[PDB]
RNA sequence: UACCCGCAGAAGAAGCACCGGCUAACUCCGUGCCAGCAGCCGCGGUAAUACGGAGGGUGCAAGCGUUAAUCGGAAUUACUGGGCGUAAAGCGCACGCAGGCGGUUUGUUAAGUCAGAUGUGAAAUCCCCGGGCUCAACCUGGGAACUGCAUCUGAUACUGG
RNA sequence: UUAGCUAGUAGGUGGGGUAACGGCUCACCUAGGCGACGAUCCCUAGCUGGUCUGAGAGGAUGACCAGCCACACUGGAACU
C-alpha cells in the first residue's frame, strides 16, 4: 500500500532522509509517488531540520496511506513545535 | 603539493620581484636578479605570443603560491561568476586565508603565512581554520590565537609589515593581533603590473 | 519563372542602390506596398508612390547619404523554399539593433521593435541593414 | 546543396577505420613471439631496425618494433603490445612495450626510464 | 470538442471498413523544411456511404479488429 | 604613441641566370591604440630593412575605425581573397579571443574584448586585409542614424 | 569515531616527462646513415641544441608519460556553415508521372504560423541564489530550466484549403 | 550490391475464449492488406532521464544512480 517513509540521499556517516510517499513493494530510495519535506538528524542549530508537509500527509492518510514509525514520531514533534 | 626549492630562481625567470622574501635585504643585493637563471640567462630570447601568456600565468601562480589545478579551478569559478573574468580571478586569488593574513601582516612571506595557517595559528571569526585555500568573506574577523600571540617571528612580521605598502581593504590591529576584511579589493586597489587578459587568453584554449 | 515577388523587389532595389539609380519602378502588390511602408518609416528609402489602375507599379526612390548608399545589405531570409517562423522571444537582431528584420504578423507587417513591444511573433521576411 | 535534396538524402558521415585493427580498440594485447629478426627502412634513411612478427591472443598476427638497444626476447617469448606505428618502416603498426612479462628493460638507462621499463638507480 | 481527424479515403473494398489517409503538415527537425507525412488508417465505416477520393472525418473509440481503432462520423466533400 | 608590432617574417626566393637570390618580407601592424589601425607589407634583401619598410608604410597607410568604448559596435564579417573573418563584440574581461594574424592587429587597433574566428585559408597576408576591412565596413550608431535621418534613441 | 588537548624532535615523507619548429626550455661528452629518435616536418655519412649520458633549464605534482575510444580544431558531409569553366564536382540532349514551387484582387476557413491559459514534460542532472561538512570535493532548500506534446480561448498579415 | 511481401493474411456474420476490446480462436463469405513517406530480408543493438565534447546547432555514448522491458544451465509446458 501507499506508505509515508524515508529515503537516504546523503553521504557516508552523514544521513539525510527525503520523506516521500511510496508503494510498499519498492526500494528504500527507489520510486515514490510524491515528495513531502525532508529530515536531517545531524542538522545544526539555527537551521531547519524538519519541513514535513502536514497538509499532504493528512490528504494521504485520508486516502489510506500508512505512516511509518520515524515519520509518525516526527509529525508529533512538528505539531508540538508549531 | 607546494614548491620546495629556490625562492629567487622563479623571480629571476619572471624578470621582476615576486615578493617571496620578507624585505629586510634588498632584492638586488640578495641575488643577481637581472637575467634568467641557469647558464644561458645572458642571452635575451624573443618570447612568443604563447610564451608571454605562459610567463604571465606562471608569475601570477608563483606570486599567489598555488598549483596549476587550483589555478584552473579558480579560473573556472571566475568565469562562472558575473562581471570581469580577470578581476574576479584576481579577487578570488587574493581571498585565500594565507594571502589575506599576509596582507594583514601576520606573516613575513607567503610561505610563512601558509605555514602559520597550516599549524593552527590563524582563527577566522573565532574559529580554527588550517586550510591555506580557505576563502574569506566580507566582514570577517581573522585573529592570531592566544597560544600563538607570543611568537617572535609573528611580531617580527607585524613590525616589518609597516614600511611597505598598506592595503586599503583590510582592518588590521597588532595590539590584539586581529583584522577584518572590510570589502573585496578592486583591480585598481591591487597591483597594476599584471596583465589580466593574458591569463584568460591562455586558458581560453 | 517569377516565383518570389518580394525577392524580385529586393533584387531590384539592391541593384538600383548598387548602380546609383534615382528611383526603381516595378510591378507592385499589397505585400510590396506593406514592405515599402516599413522601409520608408525607417529612412531606408526616400518615398514611394503607386501608379496605375489595372497594373499598379511601385516607384521607389532611393536615398543616398554622402554618396554611399544608405542601405548596406538587404537579405531575403524566409524564401519560398524554406519557411522560417519565429516566436516573440526568438526574433532576430540585425547588427545588434542597428538593422531591422521585417516581420509579417497578425497585426500586419511591422518591425522587430514593434513586434517585441506588442508581444507577438510572426514569420520573418528579410533583413535590412 | 538544397534542403529539398538533403531531406531525401541525409548528409552522411565520413567515418574512417582505425589504424590499429588488431588491437580491437584495446590499449594493450599480450602475444607470443614467432619471428624476431632485423629489417631495413625505406629509401630516405638507411639503418637496421629490430622487428618481431608476433601472434596475438585473439588470433591476429602482426609485426611490432623493438625500442631502444638490447633485447633478450626471442621465439616463444611472451610480450605486451601497444599501439603506435613506425613511419620509416612499412607494415609495422604496433610497438612492443618494455618492462612486460618477459620483455626486459634497456640496460644502463638514465633518461626516460619509464618508457623502456628501467628501475630507478640508487 | 471530441478530438477528430479529417482525411482523404484511399480504398473501400472491404466489408464495413475503409482506408483513410491523413496529411499532417510538420516541420523537419533538422533542416526546418515543412513536409507532409501520411497517416493512413483503417476506419470501421459502417454503412459505407463512401467512394474513392472523398474526404471523411473519423474519431477513435476502441479497438474493433486487429488493425483498426477508428470510426467514421460525417462525410464532407462527397461530391466528385 | 603608436603600438607597432611585427606579425611574421617570410623568406622568398627568385631564380636568376647565375642562381637563386633570396629576399625577406615583413608584415607589420601599427596604430595609436585608441581608434586607428594600419597594416604594412614590405620586402627587402634583409630582415632589418624589411621590417622598417613595412613599418613606414603601415604608419602612412592607417585607417580610422569608429569602435565602441572598449569593443566594436556590432558583429561583422569580412571577406577577402582567401580568408574570411568573423568578429563579435564580447563583454568586459573576455580579452582578444583571436588567433593567427588577427589578435595582434586587434590589440594594436584598440579593441580589448572581441570573439574572432577565421574561415577558409588562414594566411596572415590575406587575413590582415580581411580583418581590417571588417572593421572599416562596420559603422557606429551615430553614423547609421546620420544616414537614416533619425536619432540614436529613436533607432535604438 | 569525527573532534579537542599534552610529549618531543625538522625528523618519517618527491618523483615523472620534455628541451630543432609546431610548444615553455641550451651547452659539452661517447659514437659516426652503425648504434638509435619520432605525431608531422625529419635527423645520425666526425662541431648532432633531434641518438645515449652529463650539466643546466621548462611543465606537472603524489602523481608523471605512453597506449585505446569519444568531441573539438575538421567551414574536412557545411540546416546554422561549402563548391561544380580550369583542383573532385552540370547527367550528351529533350519530354514527362509522383513530387517541389508558384503572377494579381476580394470574400470565406483557420491547417501551419502568432498571442494567452490548463495538464503533463518523474525523481535525479545542469545553471542561479543560500546553508551544512574547519575550505573544497560532497550533501542540501528554493528558483529557473526540461528547448516537447495535447486541449481550450483569440489574432488574420503570410503560406495553406 | 535486400523490391516485392502477406492466405488467419485484410474485412464481415455467428459461436467459443480472456478480468477486459481484439482472427485471440473456430465454421462460413468477401480478395483483400502492407509497400520508393522503404514493405520483406541481413548484420548490429536493451530503451529513457542522463554522460563526454562542442559557444551554439550537432557528434559520440548508455560507466554509477533512477524509471521501464527481457532473462535465471538450454527449450517447452502448466498449476497454486
Ligand atoms: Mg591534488
Ligand atoms: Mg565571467
Ligand atoms: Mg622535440
Ligand atoms: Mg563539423
Ligand atoms: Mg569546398
Ligand atoms: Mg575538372
Ligand atoms: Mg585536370
Ligand atoms: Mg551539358
Ligand atoms: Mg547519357
Ligand atoms: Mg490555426
Ligand atoms: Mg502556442
Ligand atoms: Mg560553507
Ligand atoms: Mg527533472
Ligand atoms: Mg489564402
Ligand atoms: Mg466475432
Ligand atoms: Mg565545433
Ligand atoms: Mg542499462
Amino acid at each position: 500500500m501507499v506508505t509515508i517513509r524515508l529515503a537516504r540521499h546523503g553521504a557516508k556517516k552523514r544521513p539525510f532522509y527525503q520523506v516521500v510517499v511510496a508503494d510498499s513493494r519498492n526500494a528504500r530510495n527507489g520510486r515514490f509517488i510524491e515528495r513531502v519535506g525532508f529530515f536531517n538528524p545531524i542538522a545544526s542549530e539555527k537551521e531547519e531540520g524538519t519541513r514535513l508537509d502536514l497538509d499532504r500527509i493528512a490528504h494521504w492518510v485520508g486516502q489510506g496511506a500508512t505512516i511509518s514509525d520515524r515519520v509518525a514520531a516526527l509529525i508529533k514533534e512538528v505539531n508540538k513545535a508549531a | 603539493a607546494r614548491y620546495l626549492g629556490p625562492k629567487l630562481k622563479l623571480s629571476r625567470r619572471e624578470g621582476t620581484d615576486l615578493f617571496l622574501k620578507s624585505g629586510v635585504r634588498a632584492i638586488d643585493t640578495k641575488c643577481k636578479i637581472e637575467q634568467a637563471p641557469g647558464q644561458h640567462g645572458a642571452r635575451k630570447p624573443r618570447l612568443s605570443d604563447y610564451g608571454v601568456q605562459l610567463r604571465e600565468k606562471q608569475k601570477v601562480r608563483r606570486i599567489y603560491g598555488v598549483l596549476e589545478r587550483q589555478f584552473r579551478n579558480y579560473y573556472k569559478e571566475a568565469a562562472r561568476l558575473k562581471g570581469n573574468t580577470g578581476e574576479n580571478l584576481l579577487a578570488l586569488l587574493e581571498g585565500r586565508l594565507d594571502n589575506v593574513v599576509y596582507r594583514m601582516g601576520f606573516g613575513a612571506t607567503r610561505a610563512e603565512a601558509r605555514q602559520l595557517v597550516s599549524h593552527k595559528a590563524i582563527m577566522v571569526n573565532g574559529r580554527v581554520v588550517n586550510i591555506a585555500s580557505y576563502q574569506v568573506s566580507p566582514n570577517d574577523v581573522v585573529s592570531i590565537r592566544e597560544k600563538a600571540k607570543k611568537q617572535s617571528r609573528v611580531k617580527a612580521a607585524l613590525e616589518l609589515a609597516e614600511q611597505r605598502e598598506k592595503p586599503t581593504w583590510l582592518e588590521v590591529d597588532a595590539g590584539k593581533m586581529e583584522g577584518t576584511f572590510k570589502r573585496k579589493p578592486e583591480r585598481s586597489d591591487l597591483s597594476a603590473d599584471i596583465n589580466e587578459h593574458l591569463i584568460v587568453e591562455l586558458y581560453s584554449k | 519563372s517569377m516565383q518570389d515577388p518580394i525577392a524580385d523587389m529586393l533584387t531590384r532595389i539592391r541593384n538600383g542602390q548598387a548602380a546609383n539609380k534615382a528611383a526603381v519602378t516595378m510591378p507592385s502588390s499589397k505585400l510590396k506596398v506593406a514592405i515599402a511602408n516599413v522601409l520608408k518609416e525607417e529612412g531606408f528609402i526616400e518615398d514611394f508612390k503607386v501608379e496605375g489602375d489595372t497594373k499598379p507599379e511601385l516607384e521607389l526612390t532611393l536615398k543616398y547619404f554622402q554618396g554611399k548608399a544608405v542601405v548596406e545589405s538587404i537579405q531575403r531570409v524566409s524564401r519560398p523554399g524554406l519557411r522560417i517562423y519565429k516566436r516573440k522571444d526568438e526574433l532576430p537582431k540585425v547588427m545588434a539593433g542597428l538593422g531591422i528584420a521585417v516581420v509579417s504578423t497578425s497585426k500586419g507587417v511591422m518591425t522587430d521593435r514593434a513586434a517585441r513591444q506588442a508581444g507577438l511573433g510572426g514569420e520573418i521576411i528579410c533583413y535590412v541593414a | 546543396a538544397t534542403v529539398n535534396q538533403l531531406v531525401r538524402k541525409p548528409r552522411a558521415r565520413k567515418v574512417a577505420k582505425s589504424n590499429v585493427p588488431a588491437l580491437e580498440a584495446c590499449p594493450q594485447k599480450r602475444g607470443v613471439c614467432t619471428r624476431v629478426y632485423t629489417t631495413t627502412p625505406k629509401k630516405p634513411n638507411s639503418a637496421l631496425r629490430k622487428v618481431c612478427r608476433v601472434r596475438l591472443t585473439n588470433g591476429f598476427e602482426v609485426t611490432s618494433y623493438i625500442g631502444g638497444e638490447g633485447h633478450n626476447l626471442q621465439e616463444h617469448s611472451v610480450i605486451l603490445i601497444r599501439g603506435g606505428r613506425v613511419k620509416d618502416l612499412p607494415g609495422v603498426r604496433y610497438h612492443t612495450v618494455r618492462g612486460a612479462l618477459d620483455c626486459s628493460g634497456v640496460k644502463d638507462r638514465k633518461q626516460a626510464r619509464s618508457k623502456y621499463g628501467v628501475k630507478r638507480p640508487k | 470538442k471530441i478530438r477528430t481527424l479529417q482525411g482523404r479515403v484511399v480504398s473501400d473494398k472491404m466489408e464495413k471498413s475503409i482506408v483513410v489517409a491523413i496529411e499532417r503538415f510538420v516541420k523537419h527537425p533538422i533542416y526546418g523544411k515543412f513536409i507532409k507525412r501520411t497517416t493512413k488508417l483503417h476506419v470501421h465505416d459502417e454503412n459505407n456511404e463512401c467512394g474513392i477520393g472523398d474526404v471523411v472525418e473519423i474519431r477513435e473509440c476502441r479497438p474493433l479488429s486487429k488493425t483498426k481503432s477508428w470510426t467514421l462520423v460525417r462525410v464532407v466533400e462527397k461530391a466528385v | 604613441e603608436l603600438q607597432e608590432k611585427l606579425i611574421a617574417v617570410n623568406r622568398v626566393s627568385k631564380t636568376v641566370k647565375g642562381g637563386r637570390i633570396f629576399s625577406f618580407t615583413a608584415l607589420t601592424v601599427v596604430g595609436d591604440g585608441n581608434g586607428r589601425v594600419g597594416f604594412g607589407y614590405g620586402k627587402a634583401r634583409e630582415v632589418p630593412a624589411a621590417i622598417q619598410k613595412a613599418m613606414e608604410k603601415a604608419r602612412r597607410n592607417m585607417i580610422n575605425v569608429a569602435l565602441n568604448n572598449g569593443t566594436l559596435q556590432h558583429p561583422v564579417k569580412g571577406v577577402h581573397t582567401g580568408s574570411r573573418v568573423f568578429m563579435q563584440p564580447a563583454s568586459e574581461g573576455t580579452g582578444i579571443i583571436a588567433g593567427g594574424a588577427m589578435r595582434a592587429v586587434l590589440e594594436v587597433a584598440g579593441v580589448h574584448n572581441v570573439l574572432a574566428k577565421a574561415y577558409g585559408s588562414t594566411n596572415p597576408i590575406n587575413v590582415v586585409r580581411a580583418t581590417i576591412d571588417g572593421l572599416e565596413n562596420m559603422n557606429s550608431p551615430e553614423m547609421v542614424a546620420a544616414k537614416r535621418g533619425k536619432s540614436v534613441e529613436e533607432i535604438l
